[PDB]
């Protein structure tokens, strides 16, 4: 049950590497 | 024991006076602008 | 870098880096075993849960014979 | 068109009525105690 | 600089020190196993398997060693309660001994791979910069696993070239290590039938050998390599963990 | 000297003090030091207290067999009821520690100070030119301590029925409360948990939405936090991107775009909910308890058809029937 | 089409003044005709126990459960 | 022995130290009772 | 032995409190 | 004996606690022997059973 | 290719965003909500718990509920067409099929929803910390409505879906597991309670630390939906708390991350505690306490007191709360104090 | 009283070890030039 | 956008519809229940 | 062989595919009608 959280964390951090560190422009 | 009562009483009076005579001292005045 | 005996012998195995198949490659074929596995699990699951009984398969301590 | 403020006060009373019917049902229904 | 909880990212793309790291971990896990063993052997009482069996003595590792064959001590006693038996070298002491050494070696290995981190094997000929062809790796590893999975069921559990596994009657009164014959029938999917544990490893082993080859040959459809950000090791992780916790919720249930 | 007292008042009220000792502070600082100092000593070394007035001392201090989780400062005796029991009311300290004197010295000074603490949360805001009302948010948690430490006892007729000062002692207050008032079945408690659950919920919503929509200004290997400098002019997150995401999760009009309306809601919810929870305990302090649906649904013959409400009553009876073993001499529990 | 406009369109009400009460009277009848009781095996005020019995029709075994339930309805329960 | 180029420095500010210790200590105040059981 | 352990940790948290309030990193602007 | 032993709630994994450390023996103790089957009866000879 | 066309359609920006995730979310989420609302008003819990549980029987919004299946069912998934119900619907209802229905469906519904956040996040191009956060509620649902009863004798001991039907779940846990004394439950509450504080406290700090950007009293309109300057004095807030509490934030990025952490960590801990209550590996007693209480009859702590409250809860409840046990506790065996 | 023998050392190392960790860092951070 | 047309059988219509009709089919039953005597 | 519960399994395995079917049918269709 603890590892589930790791998966959700690392997975996310893989599909959003780009937006990691923050976002930017447009509206 | 009857003493302690006296002392305690004195002590609480001090502070309670310090408190009333405090806000009385024109407290509204104390602040950034309009006063 | 630093080549080494073992290093060279293994050099091939690790070199085709970004090499990808084109388009939807084997995807569809994969999506079938995937669906097959999904059904396979549901079966062994439902067997353990005694939801799917099968004479011959007795899901208890016994069966040891 | 139908003025909004009326759609509301009408749909409103309409709810106090049904929800109120429920409260009455509490001293008569099966959920009673009698 | 790096926040405390990120210090290990210093490896995200240093295949060398990543292996050096993974080597040290294996060393500690193997080391732990060896010594957790010795701890049980220094406190476990074999004087009575009937009313004071390993599971009454807070034994945790000792059972996993019996389930696969090791059931004796170099000191003479044995889990089933027999005497005069000769466990040979593979006694609880032996197993414990082995791991402690495998740990020492993995250690030394972790050291070497740390100092010689810049082996060429990790640099892509093309870009000349560090890179690991994951898709092919997975295929390779998966091949070896099924190859080993196969052997385990094929030779160990069957008795062909191994001990067997723990098998007992319906009321744990007779249990022991015995060779188990496969079982491809339907009742082999019954959790309580040993035959199923054999069949599984032989079949899954093969399927594992086949599938490995596939992945050693066929490349990942562009669509996927893109979707599942392959060629980005921090995704190999996200999927493995998902598998590791799946494996976990299952062992906890059985 | 521009005038000693004139000066004194300038210091007290000074906004240049590391800790703003205010006018309210002049009452706070002492009362809070007494409450705290007496507690710590009690909790560590006080001897057994005849909480139920039946000469059956309950020791709740560390040195007398308790650990952090069990230990507590026990409530004044029931023999004492609502009577004032200042140290100078006892033939000796030995007598004062036995009837649970420390409890009152603590609750009274604490409640006193914690109020001034509110009075202060106003004063400083004034001396600093900021809008008031923060102190009004703190009125909720305070209004609870009050309900649990004073209203309930006044209502019930004794300080011995106030919540004990300890971990387990609190669970006792709860378990028994439930039995005598069936609080879980009271509107006010429910509003309470909505506010608390909700709070934590929203606390997570805001927290994430914002943190997730921060403008990039940091390295790939640099704490994303550094991307903010104390004393910035413009904002540090895209509240328009935040709203953009959240509006799509549920649906646009069900999402905030006005940071001010967002933050009002953020404060309003928990504070309002806890206000009701505090009014619940202050209300059940006069025996207006939760809904009693015992034997409501009955069948065609008259038989009683149980509901979960009944399974709850059994669990309550167990508590009723076992709490205060030796304290009751009669049929009805009217105290 | 902006809800506001629709909730105000006389067409809307012309449609729903019919539809809404429609659905209502339907569900009402669902209960009032005793149909609901059979769709959900829910006991009528006179069907919890048999006249004398004061025991509960507790289902005691999974597989022959449905069968066991049927028998509970038997004792005029 | 080429100076490995993948290393960065590590940091822990004063506030983090405090937040850290506050956590360690209180957890200890929370679990010690069960350790001594 | 237990009492000592409980009081010690408590005494340590209060010490922390002190240092945190009076020995924080002065909060600097712009 | 072995068979009788499995029929003792003190070997039920569902009994126990999170901080009730150690082997099962620090609890009820090292099992030595089976006292035997206990049959309860009342004046009338009737055989009773313990829930 | 149709796929990208299927995609195109789904990811189209509507009033109620569908998305790939929706293909899982909406089917389930609606069925779960639906099944509840159905049972709440129509299905009974007589054949299951000997309890009236729906409006149709006389229950009100508090007493109604979708009760668990019999204990006989065990951990059976109870499928409409499984060995139990056998395709029959009404029977299914009477055997509590509606529980595993709501349970299992809602379960997938929480997966779909988190996926949604993940999918919508990606599209809108924002970080997924809204998804990380939602792991907390999943854990709770998973450990409590699934893992827990999976460790017990059957689904019967999982919390039944309903208001009151949940209060007994609480009382039970006190009485049988002495759950309030559990280190993990405590952390749980410290987080939820502490999280509902940050919420309230931060909100007020902002509303009363605002700059004047309008001439009205109702300062709500005075807000720039289009960023620019900070709408409240972060610098003033810092000084306020730094003088009234002694400690105060000064890095909105951290202040907001903290707000994610506190309540998500709390719920995670409360989960672990329950994952342990599944095996009954509870935090019931303190051995040193029990030993002294045995030898010495005058030793009394607020702890011993509580344990007695538990004995009463167990003895007086067990009978109608565990029907399958055909419990019969003679009046003389029932623990009770004097007079009461 | 009748407590656990390892309780003391379990609590001691539970506090020391991680505290010692943080401290090692903070001081090595704190002493980094410029 | 567009010479402001709009279709009758929209999309959201469904969402608000599967939660619509039922809501009434129940609040219509639930009321009729209040009249069930013992 | 093919026991009552085995038949039910198919009934559910079949009744399941159908739902996935009509769903992806309808979807794949309406998707290809505007974009
Ligand atoms: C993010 C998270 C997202 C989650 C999304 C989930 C999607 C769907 C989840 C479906 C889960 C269904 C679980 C199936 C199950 O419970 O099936 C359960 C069955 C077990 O059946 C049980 O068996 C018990 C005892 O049987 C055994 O003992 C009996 C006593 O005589 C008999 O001897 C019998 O022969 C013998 O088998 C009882 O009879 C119970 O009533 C009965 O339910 O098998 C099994 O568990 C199957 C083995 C599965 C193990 C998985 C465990 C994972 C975590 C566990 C945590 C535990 C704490
Ligand atoms: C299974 C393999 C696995 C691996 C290889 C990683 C690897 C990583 N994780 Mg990760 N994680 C995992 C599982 C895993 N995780 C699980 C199961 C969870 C859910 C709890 C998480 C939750 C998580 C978060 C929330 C974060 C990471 C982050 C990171 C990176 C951290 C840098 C670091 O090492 O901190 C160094 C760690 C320390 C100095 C102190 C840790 C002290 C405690 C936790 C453990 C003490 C050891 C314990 C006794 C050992 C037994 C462990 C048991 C599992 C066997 C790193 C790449 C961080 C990141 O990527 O930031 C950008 C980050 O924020 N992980
Ligand atoms: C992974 C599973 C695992 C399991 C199931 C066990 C199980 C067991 N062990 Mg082993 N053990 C393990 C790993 C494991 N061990 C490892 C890795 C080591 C080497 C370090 C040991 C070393 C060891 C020894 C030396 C002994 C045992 C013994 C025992 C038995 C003790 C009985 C007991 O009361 O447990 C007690 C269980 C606990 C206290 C677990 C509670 C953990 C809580 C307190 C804290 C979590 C902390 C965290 C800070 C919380 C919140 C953090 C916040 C940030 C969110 C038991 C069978 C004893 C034995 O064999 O007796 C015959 C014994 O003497 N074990
Ligand atoms: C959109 C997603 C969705 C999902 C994930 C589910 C999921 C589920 N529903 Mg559900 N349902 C849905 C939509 C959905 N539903 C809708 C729209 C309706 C209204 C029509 C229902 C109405 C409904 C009812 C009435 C019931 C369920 C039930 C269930 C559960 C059944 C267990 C089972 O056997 O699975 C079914 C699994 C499969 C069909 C496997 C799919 C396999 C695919 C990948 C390949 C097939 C290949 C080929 C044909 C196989 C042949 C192999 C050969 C060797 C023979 C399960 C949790 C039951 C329940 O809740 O019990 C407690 C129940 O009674 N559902
Ligand atoms: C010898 C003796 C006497 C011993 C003991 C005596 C005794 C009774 C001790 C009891 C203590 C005890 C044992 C407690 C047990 C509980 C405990 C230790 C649990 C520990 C484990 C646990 C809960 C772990 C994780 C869960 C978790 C995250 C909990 C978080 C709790 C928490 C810190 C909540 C926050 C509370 C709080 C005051 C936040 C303030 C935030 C901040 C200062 C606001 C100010 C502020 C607001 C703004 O809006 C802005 C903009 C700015 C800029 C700003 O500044
Ligand atoms: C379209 C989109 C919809 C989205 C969400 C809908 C959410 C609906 C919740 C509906 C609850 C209905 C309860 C009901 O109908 O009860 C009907 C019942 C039954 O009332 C009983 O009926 C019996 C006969 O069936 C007898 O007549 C009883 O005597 C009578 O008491 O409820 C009440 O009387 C309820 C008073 C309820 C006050 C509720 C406040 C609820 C707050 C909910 C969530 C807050 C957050
Ligand atoms: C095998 C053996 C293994 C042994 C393991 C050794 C133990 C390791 C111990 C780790 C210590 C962790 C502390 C580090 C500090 C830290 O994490 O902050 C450091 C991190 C990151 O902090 C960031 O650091 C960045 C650069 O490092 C920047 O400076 C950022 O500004 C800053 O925000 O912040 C957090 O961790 C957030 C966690 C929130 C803490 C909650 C406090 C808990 C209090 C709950 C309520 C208590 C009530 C008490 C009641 C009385
Ligand atoms: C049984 C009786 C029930 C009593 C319910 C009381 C509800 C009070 C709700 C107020 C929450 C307090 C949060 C503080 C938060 C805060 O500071 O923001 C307060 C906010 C007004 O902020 P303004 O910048 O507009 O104040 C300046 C002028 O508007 C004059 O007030 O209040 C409202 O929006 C009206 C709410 C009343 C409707 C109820
Ligand atoms: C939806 C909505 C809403 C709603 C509302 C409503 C629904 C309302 C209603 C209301 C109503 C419905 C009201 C009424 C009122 C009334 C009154 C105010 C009255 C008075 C009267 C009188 C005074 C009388 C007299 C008399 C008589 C009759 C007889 C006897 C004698 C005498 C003379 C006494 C709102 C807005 C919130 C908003 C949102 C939405
Ligand atoms: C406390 C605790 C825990 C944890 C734990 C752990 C994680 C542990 C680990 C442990 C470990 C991890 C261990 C290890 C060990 C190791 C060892 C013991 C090693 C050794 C080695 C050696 C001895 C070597 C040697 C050598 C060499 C190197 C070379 C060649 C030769 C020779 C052989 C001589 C838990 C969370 C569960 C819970 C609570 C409590
Ligand atoms: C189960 C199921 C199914 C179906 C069905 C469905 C899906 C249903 C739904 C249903 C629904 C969906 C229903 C609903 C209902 C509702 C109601 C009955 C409501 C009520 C309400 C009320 C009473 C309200 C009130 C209020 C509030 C809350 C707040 C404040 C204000 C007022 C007063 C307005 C199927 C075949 C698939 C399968 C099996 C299962
Ligand atoms: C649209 C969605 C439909 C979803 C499910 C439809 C299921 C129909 O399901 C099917 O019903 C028939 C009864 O009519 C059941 O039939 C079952 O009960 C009958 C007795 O009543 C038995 O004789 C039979 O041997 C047994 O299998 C099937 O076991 C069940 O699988
Ligand atoms: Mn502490 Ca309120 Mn149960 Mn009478 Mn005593
Ligand atoms: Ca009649």
């Amino acid at each position: 049950l603890l590892f589930f959280f790791g998966h959700i964390w690392h997975g996310a951090r893989t599909l959003f590497r780009d937006v990691f560190s923050g976002i930017d422009p447009e509206l | 024991m009857e003493t302690l009562k006296i002392t305690v009483y004195i002590v609480v009076t001090f502070f309670v006076l310090l408190f009333v005579f405090g806000f009385l001292s024109g407290d509204p005045a104390r602040n950034p602008k309009r006063k | 870098a630093r080549r080494t005996w073992l290093g060279d012998i293994l050099r091939p195995l690790n070199s085709e880096y970004g090499k990808v198949a084109p388009g939807w490659g084997t995807t569809p074929l994969m999506a079938v075993f995937m669906g097959l596995f999904l059904v396979f699990l549901l079966i062994i699951l439902e067997i353990y849960n005694s939801t799917l009984i099968l004479d011959g398969v007795n899901v208890s301590w016994k069966a040891l014979g | 068109r139908i003025p909004l403020w009326i759609v509301a006060t009408v749909a409103g009373m309409g709810v106090i009525v049904i929800v109120g019917l429920f409260f009455y049902g509490a001293y008569a229904g099966l959920g009673s105690s009698l | 600089g790096l926040p405390w909880y990120r210090v290990h990212t210093v490896l995200i793309n240093d295949p060398g020190r990543l292996i050096a790291a993974h080597l040290m971990h294996t060393a500690l896990v193997a080391g732990w196993a060896g010594s957790m063993a010795l701890y049980e052997l220094a406190t476990f009482d074999p004087s009575d398997p009937v009313l004071n069996p390993m599971w009454r003595q807070g034994m945790f590792v000792l059972p996993f060693m019996a389930r696969l064959g090791v059931t004796g001590s170099w000191s003479g006693w044995s889990i089933t309660g027999e005497t005069g038996i000769d466990p040979g070298f593979w006694s609880f002491e032996g197993v414990a001994l082995a791991h402690i050494v495998l740990s020492g070696l993995l250690f030394l290995a972790a050291c070497w791979h740390w100092v010689y981190w810049d082996l060429e094997l990790f640099r892509d000929p093309r870009t000349g910069e560090p890179a690991l062809d994951l898709p092919k790796m997975f295929g390779i590893h998966l091949f070896l696993a099924g190859l080993l999975c196969f052997g385990f069921g094929a030779f160990h559990l069957t008795g062909l070239f191994g001990p067997g596994m723990w098998v007992s009657d319906p009321y744990g009164l007779t249990g022991s290590v015995q060779p188990v014959a496969p079982e491809w029938g339907p009742d082999g999917f019954n959790p309580y039938n040993p035959g199923g544990v054999v069949a599984h490893h032989i079949a899954a082993g093969i399927v594992g050998i086949i599938a490995g080859l596939f992945h050693i040959l066929v490349r990942p459809p562009q669509r996927l390599y893109k979707a599942l950000r392959m060629g980005n090791i921090e995704t190999v992780l996200s999927s493995s963990i998902a598998a590791v916790f799946f494996a976990a919720f299952v062992v906890a249930g059985t | 000297s521009a005038n000693l007292w004139e000066r004194f008042c300038n210091w007290v009220t000074s906004t240049d003090n590391r800790l703003y000792v205010g006018w309210f502070g002049v009452i706070m600082i002492p009362t809070l030091l007494a409450a705290t100092i007496c507690f710590v000593i009690a909790f560590i070394a006080a001897p057994p207290v005849d909480i139920d007035g039946i000469r059956e001392p309950v020791s709740g201090s560390l040195l007398y067999g308790n650990n952090i989780i069990t230990g507590a400062v026990v409530p004044s005796s029931n023999a004492i009821g609502l009577h004032f029991y200042p140290i100078w009311e006892a033939a000796s300290l030995d007598e004062w520690l036995y009837n649970g004197g420390p409890y009152q010295l603590i609750i009274f000074h604490f409640l006193l100070g914690a109020s001034c603490y509110m009075g202060r949360q106003w004063e400083l805001s004034y001396r600093l030119g900021m809008r008031p009302w923060i102190c009004v948010a703190y009125s909720a948690p305070l209004a609870s301590a009050f309900a649990v430490f004073l209203i309930y006892p006044i209502g019930q007729g004794s300080f011995s029925d106030g919540m004990p000062l300890g971990i387990s002692g609190t669970f006792n207050f709860m378990i028994v409360f439930q039995a005598e008032h069936n609080i879980l079945m009271h509107p006010f408690h429910q509003l309470g948990v909505a506010g608390v659950f909700g709070g934590a919920l929203f606390c997570a919503m805001h927290g994430s939405l914002v943190t997730s929509s921060l403008i990039r200004e940091t390295t790939e290997t640099e704490s994303a936090n550094y991307g903010y400098k104390f004393g910035q002019e413009e904002e540090t997150y895209n509240i328009v991107a935040a709203h953009g995401y959240f509006g799509r999760l549920i649906f646009q009009y069900a999402s905030f775009n006005n940071s001010r309306s967002l933050h009002f809601f953020l404060a309003a919810w928990p504070v309002v909910g806890v206000w009701f929870t505090a009014l619940g305990i202050s209300t059940m302090a006069f025996n207006l308890n939760g809904f009693n649906f015992n034997h409501s649904v009955i069948d065609a013959k008259g038989n009683v058809i149980n509901t979960w409400a009944d399974i709850i009553n059994r669990a309550n009876l167990g508590m009723e029937v076992m709490h205060e073993r030796n304290a009751h001499n009669f049929p009805l529990d009217l105290a | 089409r902006p809800f506001s406009d629709i909730i105000t369109s006389v067409r809307y009400w012309v449609i729903h003044s019919i539809t809404i009460p429609a659905l209502f009277i339907a569900g009402w009848l669902f209960v009032s005709t005793g149909l609901a009781y059979d769709v959900f095996g829910t006991p009528r005020p006179d069907s919890y126990y048999a006249q004398e019995q004061r025991s509960i029709p507790l289902v005691t075994d999974r597989f022959e459960a449905k069968q066991q339930v049927e028998t509970f309805l038997e004792q005029l329960k | 022995m080429e100076p490995n180029p993948n290393r960065q420095p590590v940091e822990l500010n004063r506030t983090s130290l405090y937040l850290g210790l506050l956590l360690i200590l209180v957890l200890a105040l929370l679990f010690s009772s069960y350790f001594f059981n | 032995m237990e009492t000592i352990t409980y009081v010690f940790i408590f005494a340590c948290i209060i010490a922390l409190f002190f240092f945190a309030i009076f020995f924080r990193e002065p909060p600097r602007i712009t | 004996e072995k068979l009788a032993f499995y029929d003792y709630i003190g070997n039920n994994p569902a009994k126990g606690g999170l901080f009730r450390t150690g082997p099962m023996n620090k609890g009820d103790g090292i099992a030595q022997a089976w006292k035997g089957h206990a049959v309860f009866r009342n004046k009338e000879g009737e055989e009773l059973f313990v829930r | 290719g149709w796929f990208d066309i299927l995609d195109d359609w789904l990811k189209r920006d509507r009033f109620v965003f569908v998305g790939w995730s929706g293909i899982l979310l909406f089917p389930c989420a609606y069925l779960a909500l639906g099944g509840w609302l159905t049972g709440t008003t129509f299905v009974t819990s007589w054949y299951t718990h000997g309890l009236a549980s729906s409006y149709l029987e006389g229950c009100n919004f508090l007493t109604v509920a979708v009760s668990t299946p019999a204990n006989s069912m065990g951990h059976s998934l109870l499928l409409l067409w499984g060995p139990e119900a056998q395709g029959d619907f009404t029977r299914w209802c009477q055997l509590g099929g509606l529980w595993t229905f709501i349970a299992l469906h809602g379960a997938f519904g929480l997966i779909g929803f988190m996926l949604r956040q993940f999918e919508i996040a990606r599209l809108v191009g924002v970080r997924p910390y809204n998804a990380i956060a939602f792991s907390a509620p999943i854990a709770v649902f998973v450990s409590v409505f699934l893992i827990y009863p999976l460790g017990q004798s059957s689904w019967f001991f999982a919390p039944s879906f309903g208001v009151a039907a949940i209060f007994r779940f609480l009382l039970f846990f006190q009485g049988f597991h002495n759950w309030t004394l559990n280190p993990f439950h405590m952390m749980g509450v410290a987080g939820v309670l502490g999280g509902a504080l940050l919420c309230a406290i931060h909100g007020a700090t902002v509303e009363n630390t605002l700059f004047q950007d309008g001439e009205g009293a109702s300062t709500f309109r005075a807000f720039n939906p289009t960023q620019a300057e900070e709408t409240y004095s972060m610098v003033t807030a810092n000084r306020f708390w730094s003088q009234i509490f002694g400690i105060a934030f000064s890095n909105k990025r951290w202040l907001h991350f903290f707000m994610l952490f506190v309540p998500v960590t709390g719920l995670w801990m409360s989960a672990i505690g329950v994952v342990g209550l599944a095996l009954n590996l509870r935090s019931y007693d303190f051995i040193s306490q029990e030993i002294r209480a045995a030898e010495d009859p005058e030793f009394e702590t607020f702890y011993t007191k509580n344990l007695l409250l538990n004995e009463g809860i167990r003895a007086w409840m067990a009978p109608q709360d565990q029907p399958h046990e055909n419990f019969v506790f003679p009046e003389e065996v029932l623990p009770r104090g004097n007079a009461l | 009283m009748e407590v656990n023998q390892l309780g003391l050392i379990a609590t001691a190392l539970f506090v020391l070890v991680p505290s010692v960790f943080l401290i090692i860092l903070y001081v090595q951070t704190e002493s980094q030039q410029k | 956008q567009e010479p402001v047309s709009y279709p009758i059988f929209t999309v959201r219509w469904v969402a608000v519809h599967t939660l619509a009709v039922p809501t009434i089919f129940f609040l219509g039953a639930i009321a009729a229940m209040q009249f069930i005597q013992r | 062989t093919i026991t009552p519960s085995l038949k039910g399994f198919f009934i559910g395995l079949l009744s399941g595919a159908v739902v996935l079917g009509l769903t992806f049918a309808v979807l794949i269709a309406i998707s290809q009608i505007d974009k």
